[PDB]
RNA sequence: UCUGGGCCGCACGCGCGCUACACUGACGGAGCCAGCGAGUCUAACCUUGGCCGAGAGGUCUUGGUAAUCUUGUGAAACUCCGUCGUGCUGGGGAUAGAGCAUUGUAAUUAUUGCUCUUCAACGAGGAAUUCCUAGUAAGCGCAAGUCAUCAGCUUGCGUUG
């Protein structure tokens, strides 16, 4: 599951890493995904 | 009279009288819950 | 090809195996017309007996009909195998069969109250949704 | 019931000009399978020519 | 019959010569494999044979999983099937082979619509 | 959208207060609190406050303060609910609701009496909310108006069904228990249903009555006995209709007849032996 | 914690879609063109090739931890040559039964795929309503996510236009 925020709902399941998508749209530029186009 | 009220005294201020016509009709295989013998013997006119 | 017609010699309205078909479409859909037999297993039926499906059923001769009619009933026997059949392994002899027009509604009844004597959930929920939509 | 229809094809092909297997079925005699039959023993025959062929469409010119 | 087979020679072998003459899903059941305990459901089962009165009804063995193939060793055997709530008390008859136990064992009284007085009456209270 | 279950939280109070809004509504544009607060002629600014707040947290009453302006707006469900208050001072409605067709501008609820008795209504929700008063005012005349054409199409013996009132808005039918033919499949006396039907048109044109929109989904057919299988056709073209006078409708009488012709030849296979009723006849038949 | 059921149950209303009502088409052979991708360790992903099987698929091996192999993803719509003639037809494929396979511990309220049969409504759709100005609408398939198995779900890609 999400291991920031104890999130059951709005996970992605790719590549192993499990994080819900309302802690993603913060944490993308620490782990490289940086906003381009 | 009290006796013969499905529904509370309430019918001033809330629901219709509901009408349960109960049309009980025995199935008889040996040994039989309620909900098999719902389905085996329902009648629609 | 080549045009080739006969001075009458062909009828309108023919019956086989107690089952009417018309003579003046092709044979295997003059075939599909019975019921238990398609497109398919008409194909099968008549290209394992040398017919030509090029021309049409009016000028199919008798000697044609019973030999399609001897195909019909044991077809195990000239290389059409187990899967084209729709009787296939069955609960009551261990066989394979192709049912006929007149059969298939034996077979469809026979299920139905095989379901019903053995009390399955589908048997009682087929005759309770007749029994229902029905009244 | 085979000669007047063969008078009715080898008398209808040298009167109209454009032959094709709609135009054939627009005589109102004839199938489509028969069509076919007719145009490809008409081609054998020689009384009309090709002009373009396809498996649609195909027209002709009597002569 | 089964296969065409006669009832009391169908009643005496085990189950892989059941599975030599069944369908496909049946076949494709046993190739993988069970649990341990349906050995003891037809331990007790047996066990509740054998304590039958002659030319009469044995004890009942109240079941409860609804997913296991028939195997006719319970031929004369009345079981109770759980359906969730409650139970339905079925005689194994010997036409019944190759289905699921589930199928004898209803889950819900069905849905009624030819009741219009029952409708009208029970509707939200507007006042 | 509308939720009828939320009307029965009030007391006698606040559908006084809510009156009382609709009371002061009609004459200004925004009621203030102290019109509701001297027009309602109750004791308390207490009372008054709790009202206004139980429509509030209903979503009855919008709360709105355009810079010391404080004022309030009605909004469609409270007098949805005032509307079935009066109804219910005229002792008839009692319990309300399965939603069967959603119109655009009327949709259909399920409805029941105090005697228990199967009925409909229709609600009308024109615009749908940027709410003023042309929209609520406009339902009510068209429904007020159509009352006037359900009671007129009742009184002159067709077979159009029983008004009882008219609401404001909020219009309540009795229910029939009728099939489209959507559902329908096969009748065994096709003719005289046929013979039925251009009779409805004939003394609906010789009233001077004219419905366009007669398509399949318009008849419903009443089922009131299942051994004899008596039958009863139900009309439903009450916007649509339009007058004798006007200048358009040749083409819609025989699009009426086409319509009818075209769909008792697709489904069941029935052609007209006598001739299509023409507008000319219809014309001096009036 | 243990089992067993569901969330899919159906007079129905509403909405988003798929397939069709056909002959610019249905069927049988041949021609055959892409791109965005993705893919397995302390496991078993994408799979080439050879045998068996009508097929579904099974089986025996091999390549790729990747512009290297799948893959040139030889995709579909399409192109030609033959069958069908306007006939609810050979259009349509709903429903249903039987058998064989695969995944799952477990498939019945049928997971899914194959074979035969059943061939239901449905003859361009009323009131009304959605989206759109150039590689754009529309038709068409393919890839990625949900993935144990299937999409009619979503996002992209490419073909014709
Ligand atoms: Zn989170």
């Amino acid at each position: 599951q999400c291991r920031v925020c104890s999130s059951h709902t709005g996970l992605i399941r790719k590549y192993g890493l499990n994080i819900c998508r309302q802690c993603f749209r913060e944490k993308a530029n620490d782990i490289g995904f940086n906003k381009f186009r | 009279e009290y006796d013969g009220l499905t529904t509370a005294r309430y019918d001033d201020h809330g629901f219709l009288p509901g009408r349960e016509q109960t049309s009980k009709k025995a199935a008889v295989p040996k040994g039989t819950s309620d909900y098999q013998a719902k389905w085996y013997l329902d009648d629609v006119i | 090809s080549l045009v080739v017609q006969e001075q009458g010699s062909f009828q309108h309205i023919l019956r086989l195996l107690n089952t009417n078909v018309d003579g003046n479409i092709k044979i295997v859909y003059a075939l599909t017309t019975i019921k238990g037999v398609g497109r398919r297993y008409s194909n099968l039926v008549c290209k394992k007996a040398d017919v030509d499906l090029h021309k049409r059923a009016g000028e199919l001769t008798q000697e044609e009909l019973e030999r399609i009619v001897q195909i019909m009933q044991n077809p195990t026997h000239y290389k059409i195998p187990a899967w084209f059949l729709n009787r296939q392994n069955d609960i009551t002899d261990g066989k394979d069969y192709h049912t006929l027009a007149n059969n298939v509604e034996s077979k469809l009844r026979d299920d139905l109250e095989r379901l019903k004597k053995i009390r399955a959930h589908r048997g009682i929920r087929h005759f309770w949704g007749l029994r229902v939509r029905g009244q | 019931l085979d000669q007047e229809k063969y008078d009715r094809i080898l008398k209808e092909v040298p009167t109209y000009r454009y032959v094709s297997v709609s135009v054939l079925v627009d005589r109102l005699k004839i199938g489509g399978s028969l069509a076919r039959i007719a145009l490809r023993h008409l081609e054998k025959e020689g009384i009309i020519k090709p002009i373009s062929k396809h498996s649609k469409q195909a027209i002709y010119t009597r002569a | 019959s089964y296969r065409g087979v006669d009832l009391e020679k169908l009643l005496e072998m085990s189950t892989e010569d059941f599975v030599k003459l069944a369908p496909a899903r049946v076949r494709r059941r046993f190739a993988r494999g069970m649990t341990s305990k349906p050995a003891g459901f037809m331990k007790k089962l047996r066990a509740a044979k054998l304590a039958a009165p002659e030319n009469e009804k044995p004890a009942p063995v109240r079941t409860h999983m609804r997913n296991m193939i028939i195997v006719p060793e319970m031929i004369g055997s009345v079981v109770g099937i759980y359906n969730g709530k409650a139970f339905n008390q079925v005689e194994i008859r010997p036409e019944m082979l190759g289905h699921y136990l589930g199928e004898f064992s209803i889950t819900y009284t069905p849905v009624r619509h030819g009741r219009a007085g029952a409708t009208t009456s029970r509707f939200i209270p507007l006042k | 959208k509308l939720d009828t279950s939320h009307m029965r939280y009030l007391t006698t109070d606040d559908f006084r207060v809510l009156q009382a809004v609709e009371q002061g509504s009609r004459s200004h544009e925004v009621v203030p609190t102290p019109l509701i607060h001297q027009i309602s002629g109750m004791r308390s600014q207490s009372g008054t406050n709790r009202a206004i707040s139980d429509l509030a947290k209903l979503s009855l009453i919008s709360k709105m303060r355009n810079v010391k302006y404080d004022g309030y707006r009605l909004t469609y469900n409270g007098i949805d609910y005032l509307a079935l208050k009066t109804m219910l001072n005229r002792d008839t409605v009692y319990s309300v609701g399965n939603t069967i067709g959603v119109g655009k501008e009327s949709d259909i609820y399920k409805v029941s009496d105090k005697n228990g008795n199967p009925r409909v209504m229709k609600i009308h929700r024109l615009g749908r909310s940027n709410q003023g008063a042309n929209w609520m005012h406009l339902s009510r005349l068209a429904a007020n108006k159509e009352y006037q054409f359900m009671s007129m199409l009742y009184s002159k013996g067709f077979k159009v069904p029983e008004p009882f009132d008219n609401s404001r808005h909020i219009v309540v039918m009795e229910l029939i228990e009728g099939y489209p033919m959507r559902r329908l499949r096969k009748h065994k006396n096709i003719p005289k249903l046929y013979s039925d039907l251009m009779c409805f048109i004939v003394d609906l044109a010789n009233s001077g009555l004219i419905h366009c929109d007669f398509n399949e989904f318009n008849i419903m057919i009443k089922d009131k006995l299942e051994d004899e299988n008596d039958c009863g056709f139900v009309v439903i073209d009450f916007p649509q209709c339009i007058s004798i006078q006007h200048q358009d409708a040749d083409y819609y009488f025989q699009r009426d007849v086409d319509c009818i012709r075209r769909f008792f030849k697709k489904k069941l296979k029935y052609e007209p032996k006598p001739d299509s009723s023409m507008l000319d006849t219809e014309g001096f038949g009036d």
